[PDB]
């Protein structure tokens, strides 16, 4: 019984196709990004992207491509699951609600069949008479597209030819025609066939057979003015007709394999082309004419453009913008101009997306001696290469800390009309007044004229018409720019004391409970106006003046004691609109408007932390959208702040949180803070561009940082880094890189560019002397990075052709100091595996790289882990387990021996081991007798491993290339001879992502137990959590009631995409839990909300509050 | 050969 929960902490960032047309509208650009199970939707405008919806799915998008049929209004989207889920999609707006829907879909694989090389091809024929795919080695699909074939029934078709490459459909072609590059003993070769989709045979092309390059990798079909099929391969470009043929083999595109193309102009003029260099080129076909017929082709030649980050996928959009969809780095916005600049790049960068792509490996990193972890990631490959530093929440810049118990409130304040940098700041105090005056960074108490400091402010804001403005208990006082004195005054005319207050620069509403006032402020006097009385007592107003108007307020609203309720009102005729009636049973203690691009927003905040968003328009003054968040669990005091163009909104409470802007919704995250009370913008000429902060005592002021929740440094390395340590000891990262260099022609290599390990701040490379016995070579390294700049303190540079596998930071036996220890292989492209190898100790001094012990192995060194002061190495199929001597040299003692190839290694405390290649996982014991291995347990199953952690003492997480996870744990049975010697598979998943690494450590922090983090190829970073026993139960079934009310979007089965996969077999998951599909109860409509719970107890509205505890683990 | 697998296997196909 192992009762585990996933979580998705950040979505797979890379991309993995895309395409462009008209989804959205028949007159609409869209660009349409899938990532792996994630689809962005966006619309092009003259800055760029407008996203407009973005939806997940339940499988990893394989095949996406866009197709509009006749008498179809615009085009309809097509995606294939690669647990081969085909269906069809369509946008549908009903005005402001937009919905993506299931026009057809079934499921498109058959039991026979291996798949082939290169994997899925999908492709629509260009009168959209069907859609042919190759899922399998040996067969072609089509799905023959009828207004019926609502569940896309589908023939095969035999193919004579048992390896394909790449095909399309033909333009101008009297049936629906494929062309394709295949493979045999005689080499590559072109082939056509037409498709009948009568007699379901496969007939004979249009043109004979011809032959293509023995490296041809892609056809790119041509639309109507010219059809034909151009074929590319390693240098050379084809083009193939009838009997029509064109080539040319331009040594520019020799250098690296075009991977990606993409045509330009409508009429198949221009193309674009992509490299594992990143190189874009422009492929363009000359036109020529006889006049009566149609057009033909001169030739064809090719331009390159400039750069981009290793395109995978490839878009032009509107005018020059193009938009690069990478794996290995940042996909980008990218113009084309027509003129070159520095270096002769015709490419432009516009925008570069955050793609943390192939996360490698990774580890938990404080970096700020606080409790909270930042995640270092090694992150992209070759020229992409980086780390990123990945910090959780919101931080603030502090300057000044002055320490100040009992603060109540602060507004911003100048003591002179001209200078806007507010040099001036008024708090409320315990029941008085103190004045805060800046002599620029001098914090000063004074008094000042027509001020009361023996009383409590409310307010204390900017009404301008030269003019200070100070509401307290009893009067409302005023002071000038002129005289500076008592200008003018307000006074109950009763000497009742005034409750609740809100103010802009000439508008004014108080309240004395229930009593209500407006006011008004013009040169010197304070002028009141209307007046009315109101259902139970105030206690909470708000006014300012909004987008419509400069200076003076239109509508209003406000919520009262008594009821519990949230008022929608008018301003001078105070009459009452259609309020919102609220449950609870505590105040509400703040009200607010905002502001930002497009939309007005109301919101109300609650006693005990809750807080309710609602929309109120300028004009309408009606209701909206209901639903409830916690927050803290104390008040929670609303205010607005400038930072960007988007000025957003503050909110104070036990737990600070900030309400910034994402697509046109209002941001929700976390703000690293103690405890934040009260709080306001700034700018003084010692404080500038800051926020104000009060709590129990001290105020602090400082710029505030970025959005969201997760915060991304990013440090380009220019190279590949393969993995991470930390000794913190020393204040560093140490991280293995990699760079490729060329040969050259004296007999060296050299390098393509300056990467981290050359442009280095100091270096040094290796000394060794212990071996003996158009090409492109490895080079490794080791890098020192200080942890506060992020700098290259060091680089150690490798022998030639050795690789360095494995890094470990520790102390070994009885030797005081830490070290760096770096497992390594010697590589050469005879031998199917490495027969030698290194095992080097390194040392960092004040600021020295020290090379302390080395020691040969006949073997790589795949992984290795710090025992117990003693170092345990797996080399290539031997685990060995050194020890450390007093002499400073690595000496041997055990060492396992049955393994296939021992790839990775994780240490339970004590005194046990883990891990294997392709035979699943195993559990040993090192003994205290002698120091002897003996092999406790071992799993059975043939996985094919890609990373492992040992949980808990019995829980083991393995993950493998299938893209499953499993947890193993040992049986305890009787007859411990053999039922021991076994540890079950209790508990499969399909995660959907090839996972790279775990490790213990959490985003968060100063309901479950542990915490485990990965890393993946696709850039997703997730989060394993172990649960108890009852909280499974529970969610399990919460979660099989979900799938029900929850409508899937390709319509596909949640369990279906969840069942364990691979290619000889599959079982439905057991022990996992996906927080994913739990996090998504959240985002229901509160009506199929109640439906979830029918049936110690089950509520309603408590659940709403246990998913919340739960997106609390990230 | 293993590495040039492994090195491969941490990036996708």
């Amino acid at each position: 019984m192992s009762y585990n929960y996933v979580v998705t902490a950040q979505k797979p960032t890379a991309v993995n196709g895309c395409v462009t047309g008209h989804f959205t509208s028949a007159e609409d650009l869209n660009l349409l990004i899938a990532k792996n199970t994630r689809l962005e939707i966006y619309v092009v405008t003259a800055e760029g992207l407008r996203p407009v919806k973005e939806v997940g799915m339940y499988g990893k998008i394989a095949v996406m491509e866009l197709f509009r049929p006749k008498g179809e209004s615009k085009d309809l989207l097509f995606i294939l699951t690669a647990k081969y889920n085909a269906c069809i999609l369509e946008y549908k707006q009903s005005g402001e609600s937009i919905d993506i829907i299931t026009r057809a879909h079934g499921n498109v694989q058959d039991r026979i069949g291996r798949p082939s090389e290169t994997g899925i091809i999908g492709i629509i024929d260009p009168e959209c008479r069907m859609i042919g795919l190759r899922l399998y080695d040996g067969l072609f699909k089509v799905i023959p597209l009828d207004r019926d074939n609502k569940e896309l029934k589908a023939f095969n078709i035999r193919l004579e030819e048992l390896h394909v490459i790449d095909v399309k459909f033909l333009y101008g072609c009297q049936a629906p025609t494929i062309c394709f590059v295949y493979q045999d003993p005689q080499g590559r070769h072109v082939k056509t066939y037409e498709v009948s989709l009568r007699e379901k045979e496969f007939n004979k092309g249009p043109w004979k057979q011809e032959n293509v390059e023995a490296e041809a990798s892609m056809v790119i079909a041509v639309p109507e003015p010219f059809g034909g099929a151009i074929i590319i391969g390693q240098e050379s470009i084809t083009y193939h007709n009838g009997d029509k043929y064109l080539a040319i083999a331009p040594p520019i595109i020799k250098q690296s394999t075009i991977v990606c193309h993409n045509r330009v102009d409508p009429n198949g003029s221009r193309y674009l082309l992509g490299d594992m260099e990143g190189r874009l080129f422009m492929l363009l076909l000359e036109k020529e004419e006889q006049m009566d017929g149609t057009v033909t082709l001169k030739d064809l030649r090719v331009e390159l453009l400039g750069e981009t980050s290793i395109a995978e996928c490839l878009t032009y959009l509107d005018n020059g913008v193009v938009f690069v969809g990478s794996r290995l780095g940042d996909s980008q916005l990218v113009k084309l101009n027509v003129d070159s600049n520095e270096q002769g790049s015709y490419v432009v960068a516009m925008e570069t997306f955050t793609n943390l792509g192939p996360i490698v490996d990774m580890c938990v990193v404080d970096l700020e001696r606080q409790g909270q972890g930042q995640l270092v990631t090694c992150s992209g490959a070759f020229k992409e290469g980086s780390l990123r530093i990945i910090r959780n929440g919101i931080g603030i810049h502090e300057h000044a800390s002055i320490d100040l118990p009992g603060i109540k409130g602060l507004w911003p304040l100048r003591s002179d009309p001209n200078r806007e940098t507010y040099d001036t700041l008024v708090l409320s105090f315990v029941g008085q007044t103190r004045v805060l005056m800046l002599n620029g960074e001098e914090v000063e108490e004074t008094e000042l004229m027509g001020f009361v400091d023996d009383q409590q402010t409310f307010f204390c804001g900017n009404v301008a018409h030269q003019q200070l403005i100070q509401i307290t208990s009893a009067s409302v006082r005023l002071v000038s720019q002129e005289p500076k004195a008592l200008v003018s005054e307000w006074k109950e005319p009763q000497a009742k004391n005034i409750s609740v207050a809100s103010c802009n620069s000439s508008q004014v509403v108080v309240a004395v409970g229930r009593a209500l006032y407006y006011l008004q402020i013009h040169p010197q006097e304070l002028r009141q106006i209307s007046h009315t009385e109101m259902e139970h007592e105030v206690a909470c107003l708000d006014i300012t003046p909004l987008g419509d108007s400069n200076g003076l307020s239109p509508l209003c609203a406000i919520g009262l004691w008594t009821d519990i309720s949230a008022r929608i009102l008018k301003l001078p005729s105070f009459e009452l609109l259609h309020k919102e009636m609220l449950g609870g049973e505590i105040i509400p203690r703040s009200i607010l408007m905002t502001t930002f691009e497009s939309s007005h927003y109301l919101l109300c905040a609650l006693g005990d932390g809750a807080l309710f968003y609602f929309g109120l328009n300028i004009e309408t003054g009606l209701l909206s959208d209901r639903k409830k968040v916690t927050l803290g669990t104390q008040p929670t005091v609303l205010r607005t702040f400038r930072s960007l163009s988007t000025t957003n909104v503050f909110a104070c409470s036990d737990r600070p949180t900030v309400i910034y802007s994402s697509n046109h919704k209002l941001v929700f995250s976390n703000v690293n803070l103690k405890e934040v009370n009260y709080m306001c913008p700034l700018n003084s000429d010692g404080y500038p561009d800051s926020l104000a902060l009060a709590n129990n005592s001290t105020l602090t002021i400082g710029t505030i940082d970025e959005i969201q929740k997760l915060h991304i440094r990013t440090v380009p390395l220019y190279e590949s880094p393969r993995k991470i340590c930390y000794q913190e000891v020393s204040q560093c990262f140490g991280v293995l890189s990699s760079r490729i260099e060329v040969q050259d022609t004296s007999g060296g290599t050299t390098a393509l560019r300056p990467s981290a390990s050359t442009q280095a701040l100091s270096s040094s490379v290796s000394s060794s002397k212990l071996f003996s016995s158009g090409e492109e070579v490895e080079v490794h390294n080791l890098l020192i990075i200080d942890q506060h700049t992020f700098e290259v303190l060091h680089a150690h540079q490798f022998l030639q052709n050795e690789y360095a596998l494995s890094l470990v930071s520790c102390k070994l036996g009885k030797d005081p100091n830490t070290y760096f220890i770096v497992g390594t292989a010697m590589v050469y492209p005879e031998e199917a595996e490495p027969k030698q190898g290194r095992i080097v100790v390194f040392q960092y001094s004040d600021g020295k790289l020290q090379t302390v012990a080395e020691k040969e192995v006949k073997g790589a060194v795949y992984s290795m882990v710090e025992f117990n002061g003693k170092l345990l190495a797996s080399i290539n199929s031997t685990v060995r387990l050194y020890e450390w001597t007093t002499e400073k040299d690595v000496r041997t003692e055990c060492n396992h021996y049955n393994n296939i190839m021992a790839l990775y290694l994780k240490t339970k405390g004590d005194f046990i081991l883990v891990g294997d290649l392709m035979r699943s996982v195993l559990l040993l014991a090192y003994k205290p007798m002698e120091g002897n291995f003996e092999e406790i347990a071992r799993d059975f199953n043939p996985n094919w491993m890609s990373a492992v952690e040992i949980l808990d003492d019995d829980n083991f997480l393995g993950a493998e290339n299938a893209f499953n996870l499993f947890v193993c744990q040992k049986d305890s049975a009787a007859t411990t001879d053999e039922e021991r010697q076994h540890l079950q598979e209790v508990g499969l998943f399909h995660l959907g992502e090839f996972v790279n690494v775990f490790c213990h450590g959490s985003l968060v922090m100063q309901p479950t137990q542990g915490s485990v983090l990965f890393g993946t190829v696709n850039g997703m970073i997730g989060l394993v959590t172990s649960l108890s026993e009852s909280w499974y139960n529970l969610l399990l079934d919460m979660q099989n009631r979900l799938n029900k009310v929850i409508k899937s979007v390709g319509k596909i089965e949640h369990s279906f995409w969840r069942s364990f996969h691979t290619e000889r077999k599959t079982e439905p998951a057991t022990g996992f839990i996906d927080g994913d599909l739990i996090e998504s109860f959240l985002d229901i409509s509160r009506p199929k909300m109640q439906e979830v719970v029918a049936n110690r107890e089950a509520t309603a509205d408590d659940l709403i509050k246990v998913v919340e505890e739960l997106t609390r683990i990230h | 050969q293993a590495l040039p697998a492994l090195r491969e296997r941490e990036l996708g196909s």
